[PDB]
């Protein structure tokens, strides 16, 4: 079986820590639900 | 055990406590992606909560309820991930998001890399509303990690 612990609120820190790109990317939804690349 | 908020999802079907996803808890509803739970059912203390909505193509699963989730990415501002990590502590990654561009549309996306069980963390607005959630994506020519701002 399974089971789920809480972790904290669902809030907007104003001090996190920014990182990470923003690519743009042509990508394929197969009816598995996983995506690739095209 | 049903207040609002994000929520690990644990097995104990392997060595130890194991943690494969993450889950939002809003309005009565707990929401996943569906590769984290494959639809199996879940404990939360003493009650058991049983799947109500799933959908393989789009990676989610609802639980007590219809999914709840309805904020979406205003394609200008920047983000923040909710992330949880197994054994860590949730941490708030601000970054603006990429894009999915796909036969039917466009989906935000965020190139941000984590463990597989920190499948399931919820992205937020600057308003705090849940965006979409953290799993599902792609690996790129450098090797790691792009995932779309999958919501329902
Ligand atoms: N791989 C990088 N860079 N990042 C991810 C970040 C955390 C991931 C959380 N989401 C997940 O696990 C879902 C579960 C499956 C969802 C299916 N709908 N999978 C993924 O979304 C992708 C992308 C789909 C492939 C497309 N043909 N599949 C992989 O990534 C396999 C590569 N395997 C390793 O790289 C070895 N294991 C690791 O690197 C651990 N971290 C990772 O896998």
């Amino acid at each position: 079986d399974m089971y789920i612990e809480r972790a904290g609120d669902i809030t907007w820190e104003k001090d996190a820590e920014v990182t990470g790109n923003s690519p743009r990317l042509d990508v394929a939804l197969d009816e598995s639900g996983d995506f690739s690349l095209v | 055990e049903t207040t609002d908020g994000v929520y690990r999802v644990m097995t104990r079907r392997l060595l130890g406590s194991t943690q494969v996803g993450v889950g939002v808890m809003q309005e009565g509803v707990f929401h996943t992606m569906w590769h984290v739970t494959k639809g199996a059912a879940l404990r939360s203390g003493e009650g058991r909560l049983d799947p109500y909505w799933g959908d393989v193509k789009q990676d989610l699963v609802s639980y007590c309820g219809p999914w709840k989730l309805d904020a979406a990415w205003d394609g200008l501002s920047e983000v923040q991930l909710l992330a949880v990590p197994p054994g860590e502590r949730a941490k708030n990654i601000q970054t603006l998001p990429g894009i999915f561009k796909t036969k039917d549309g466009d989906i935000g996306a965020v190139a941000l890399d984590y463990p597989a069980g920190t499948s399931g963390s919820p992205i937020l607005d600057k308003c705090g509303r849940v965006i979409g959630l953290y799993g599902n994506g792609v690996v790129i020519k450098n090797g790691s990690y792009v995932s779309a701002i999958t919501q329902g």
